[PDB]
């Protein structure tokens, strides 16, 4: 019976870990995936406007190549 | 000990929190510059208004309390208020830029710049408690700040206090005062995220309270000012048991003990009375017979929501004021040969009740009467899924056309977080219907 | 606080950013010195949104004055709250684009585009909490339509996680006979799809037919038409100007009206041009929009109406909700409680109430459809084009931003065909 008290005892303190280990990974995947998925928006955005800069010399170049 | 600290998360959560300590102040005598005449045990003491209150060497009783708003409009009114002497400065912590209405921006890209500074301000708190019992969050469903921010609070909080019980008064959205078109999409994705978080919620439908307010009080165009003295006056009932003592006394906990038979079934119909007009309380005294029995009339839920087409797994039963256990005894017996109610076959019919003879409270130039006793049903019914229902439809009107998703993938979420929440959702409805089935 | 960096650029711009700011400068109580003389504290509640104040409480409005021909400078200065304006904040070129929008956007304003972010960037700095930009233009011209969306461009760039947000003005052969501007109104339209968050159409065809039929006004002035956009600038920024819950921000706006990102054309309205109900009526009328497109051609994605002055909140609430339910079918039903309602006390200056209207409709693309029309009748004779390619542009940006605008139609056509199940 003191067995048991035991086991009871340590796998409500294994259950609770559990919930809090799981908690901060499950969190720390999540803040993680976020911040690489906002970055990569922001990325994409700005090499779209890279692009435009790009264009806009070949557009300035263009003309001079034509006089 | 057995101190509750409340955290209060956005507009509706600060302004509902002024309502709220306002009211405490009032019913425990305790004044705008925090000081107590009445309370001889001056820098502290174990009374039951200490759970809500610490106590200074100067005599000022300090609400264990946090205020957070990613910005500092709301939180400034509180900071130049009436009750600006009550809080301490760090108590109130501001940010510049709010999630606008999105629940990205207040779970990830602006919450996470403030998440560790509260969570210290909070730890602040904790360590002032000789016996923590828990933590009550207040917020809204459909800002941005109280949708996002609330949930990674709520996360951090099981981490940093492991299964340290943590309550909530969440503000369910109404057309009426809405302030965005996608309230549906926060709200199911704080609501799946806080489930597994949360040991007990209690909505607020905010049309529910807008109609007692035009239908009882007669105001034409209820304000957040008109709805938020009413909604403080419900918290008020329900945190009674733990800021006072008495004979017929039963603590909230015990309360809880009935209203949750399953971890995801923690959503309690909250019903009060009586909400009634100076003009139309005068010269009529509402008995326990009456506001009792008012107990079952829908049209004074907090909810939304019809219990007669639902069954019952609990029913509460928290009186204040004048009441003996004669009278209440007298008025369930005659509303259970009366009233549609039905409990599902697996759970006993006897309602619990409790009694704190400190009569109800109203704040100066109110709307609300002054009574001699009120009283506030909490019941576990299946009907409360109707609110799930409407939110979840509405959700998938604008989800199958993935309007707006578009302002969440862009500060970092997936659709796939979406689907994911929107099913937790189907199973907890899927739930609330399992429970209602009789046993084979 | 939450401050706006204002810019306008062009002839157009400067006139009616000279107008919004005449208009509001009124409406908070400040004279063209910058000082303070009203009577309500509502007024300087969310000053800080528009102004920067400086010493001896003196407020200089948050705005960048742009053109490339500095006659239009000396108008602003000159005019009324002219000495209010920031000197170092005019900045101008000595060329004058000539209603070519190649060298707006890639020679001329090219050049002088780096002087303005100078300005921008010294603003922008000052700010607390940068919420966004919103520009005042054209998209007939040259400068406004070229040298507008290059500098949108540019600042989206340095402040991509801001909020863009323009007053465009569309051409209108009633008001300009200027021939070549269908087409700097679609290479306009090209960039505004893609750089900017919200966009109030302003048509000089329905502000012409407003005067004319509505006001009963033969030949109307610049003035007259500028008289609505002011109306209408006053209205659309109520929200932003006063303390109040209902899209109190750029983005909380465009969070509440944008359900699709490149679907971020409003159609603005205003009314009278009385009682709850009569203001509810009009605003929902096809005469009181101020982008010549007919609602009930199409369905409102999302409305935000703005009422002003003393009124009966409960009367205006049902009246609302008045309009959906006898029109719900040109509110699309996928998008539950779509419309939303503000209240601001103050009215505006001679009106003892009036009532802004902003609309998400599908019907917009009856004015990209205009436009498209006098485009291609332009580009199938290649009309003037050599002014364009002569700048070093290609046939092909011509094009692209043809068929970039033919989308936006048909996207604006798919979700007005779409149905619940
Ligand atoms: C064949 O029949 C014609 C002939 C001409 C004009 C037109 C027509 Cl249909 N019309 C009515 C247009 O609209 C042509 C339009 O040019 C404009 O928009 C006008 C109205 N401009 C430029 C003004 O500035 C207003 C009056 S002058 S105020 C001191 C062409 C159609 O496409 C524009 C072109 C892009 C423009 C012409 C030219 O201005 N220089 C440029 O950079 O481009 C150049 O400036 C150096 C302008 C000279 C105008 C010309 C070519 C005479
Ligand atoms: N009952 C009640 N509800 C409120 C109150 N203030 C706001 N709300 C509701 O809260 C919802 C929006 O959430 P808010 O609290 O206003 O927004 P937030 O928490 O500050 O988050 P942000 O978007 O970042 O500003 C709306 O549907 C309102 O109806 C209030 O004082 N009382
Ligand atoms: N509503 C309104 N429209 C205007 C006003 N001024 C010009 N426009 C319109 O603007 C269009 C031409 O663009 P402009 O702003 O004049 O050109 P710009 O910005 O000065 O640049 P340029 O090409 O160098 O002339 C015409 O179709 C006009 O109808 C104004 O004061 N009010
Ligand atoms: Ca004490
Ligand atoms: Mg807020
Ligand atoms: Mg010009």
């Amino acid at each position: 019976k003191r067995e048991h008290e035991r086991e009871v005892i340590q796998k409500a303190i294994e259950e609770n870990n559990n919930f809090i280990k799981m908690a901060k990974e499950k969190l720390a995947q999540k803040m993680e995936s976020n911040k690489e998925n906002r970055e990569a928006h922001l990325a994409a955005m700005l090499e779209r406007l890279q692009e435009k800069d790009k264009h806009a010399e070949e557009v300035r170049k263009n003309k001079e190549l034509k006089e | 000990m057995r101190e509750c600290i409340s955290i209060h998360v956005g507009q509706a959560g600060v302004q509902i929190g002024n309502a709220c300590w306002e009211l405490y102040c009032l019913e425990h005598g305790i004044q705008p510059d925090g000081q107590m005449p009445s309370d001889k045990t001056i820098g502290g003491g174990d009374d039951s208004f200490n759970t809500f209150f610490s106590e200074t060497g100067a005599g000022k009783h300090v609400p264990r309390a946090v205020f957070v708003d990613l910005e500092p409009t709301v939180i400034d009114e509180v900071r130049t208020g009436t009750y600006r002497q009550l809080f301490h400065p760090e108590q109130l912590i501001t940010g510049k830029e709010d999630a606008a209405n999105n629940y990205a921006r207040g779970h990830y890209t602006i919450g996470k710049e403030i998440i560790d500074l509260v969570l210290d301000r909070i730890r602040k708190l904790a360590d002032q408690c000789t016996g923590l019992q828990g933590f009550l969050v207040f917020h809204s469903f459909g800002g941005g700040t109280g949708s996002g921010f609330t949930s990674l609070l709520m996360e951090r909080l099981s981490v940093d206090y492991g299964k340290k019980s943590k309550l909530e008064f969440s503000i369910y959205p109404a057309p009426q005062v809405s302030t965005a078109v996608v309230e549906p999409y926060n709200s199911i994705l704080t609501t799946h995220t806080t489930l597994e978080h949360s040991d007990c919620a209690f909505m607020v439908d905010n049309e529910a309270i807008y109609d007692i307010c035009r239908r009882n009080l007669d105001i034409e165009r209820p304000t957040y000012t008109n709805l938020n003295r009413l909604i403080s006056q419900i918290v008020s009932s329900i945190t009674a048991s733990l800021r006072f003592d008495g004979a017929l006394n039963v603590d909230l906990t015990e309360f809880q003990t009935n209203l949750v038979p399953y971890p995801r079934i923690h959503f309690p119909l909250a019903t009060y009375a009586p909400v009634i007009s100076a003009e139309k309380a005068y010269h009529e005294q509402l008995s326990v017979a009456e506001i009792t029995n008012a107990c079952f009339e829908p049209a004074n839920q907090m909810v939304k929501c019809d219990p007669r087409h639902g069954k019952y797994m609990a029913c509460c039963l928290l009186y204040r004021g004048d009441v003996v256990p004669k009278d209440v005894n007298a008025a369930i017996a005659t509303i259970k040969t009366k009233r549609s109610i039905q409990f599902v076959d697996w759970c006993p019919t006897g309602f619990k009740v409790g009694i704190n003879y400190q009569p109800p409270t109203v704040v100066p130039g109110g709307d609300l009467a002054k009574v001699q006793r009120a009283v506030c049903m909490l019941s576990n019914t299946t009907a409360i899924a109707e609110a799930w229902a409407r939110l979840d439809h509405k959700f998938d009107l604008m989800y199958a056309k993935r309007a707006f998703v578009h302002w969440y993938v862009g500060e970092g979420m997936e659709e796939g977080e979406f689907s994911e929440a929107r099913e937790d959702m189907a199973a907890l409805e899927k739930d609330y219907e399992e429970v209602g089935v009789d046993s084979v | 606080m939450r401050e706006i960096v204002h810019i306008q650029a062009g002839q157009c711009g400067n006139q009616i950013g000279a107008k919004f700011w005449e208009v509001i400068s009124d409406e908070h109580g400040i004279d063209p010195t910058g000082s303070y003389h009203g009577d309500s504290d509502l007024q300087l509640e969310r000053i800080n949104v528009y102004y920067n104040e400086a010493t001896g409480n003196k407020y200089v409005p948050r705005a960048i004055l742009v053109d490339l021909e500095p006659g239009t400078m000396d108008s602003v200065r000159s005019g009324p709250f002219g000495q209010i304006f920031r000197p170092d904040n005019f900045v101008f070129g000595q060329s004058g684009a000539g209603n070519n929008w190649a060298k707006g956007h890639y020679t001329e304003g090219a050049e002088l585009v780096d002087s303005v972010l100078d300005v921008v960037r010294k603003e922008s700095e000052s700010c607390d909490c940068l919420q966004g930009f919103q520009l005042t233009h054209s998209l007939g011209g040259g400068t406004g339509s070229g040298m507008g969306t290059l500098l949108i461009s540019k600042i989206r760039e340095e402040y991509p996680d801001r909020i863009m947000n323009t007053f465009s003005v569309m051409p209108s052969p009633k008001v300009s006979d200027t021939v070549v501007e269908p087409y700097n109104a679609t290479l306009s339209v090209h960039q505004l799809v893609e750089n900017t968050d919200e966009t109030y159409c302003i048509d000089n065809e329905a502000l012409y037919d407003i005067c004319f039929r509505t006001l009963k006004l033969t030949t109307p002035t610049y003035g007259d038409l500028n008289h609505l956009v002011s109306a209408t600038m006053s209205g659309v920024t109520t929200c932003l100007r006063f303390p109040g819950q209902l899209n109190a921000d750029l983005r909380k706006l465009a969070v509440n009206m944008v359900p699709f990102p490149r679907l971020h054309f409003f159609m603005p309205g205003f009314a009278p041009l009385l009682t709850v109900p009569e203001l509810t009526q009009q605003m929902f009328d096809s005469k009181n929009m101020m982008a010549a497109c007919d609602p009930r051609h199409g369905r409102y994605l999302t409305v935000a109406a703005i009422f002003r002055g003393r009124m009966s909140m409960k009367e205006v609430d049902e009246q609302m909700l008045n309009v959906q339910n006898k029109n719900s079918s040109y509110f699309v039903e996928w998008i539950p409680n779509n419309v939303k309602t503000a209240v601001c006390d103050i009215p505006p200056r001679g009106l003892k109430m009036s009532a802004t209207f902003i609309g998400n409709s599908t019907a917009i693309q009856e004015l990209f459809k205009r436009i498209s029309e006098q485009f291609t009748a332009m580009f199938r004779r290649k009309a003037f084009l050599h002014w364009y390619t002569g700048e070093g542009m290609d046939e092909m940006e011509f094009t692209e931003a043809e068929s970039n605008m033919n989308d936006l139609v048909s996207e604006y056509q798919q979700y007005q065909d779409a149905t619940a199940d």
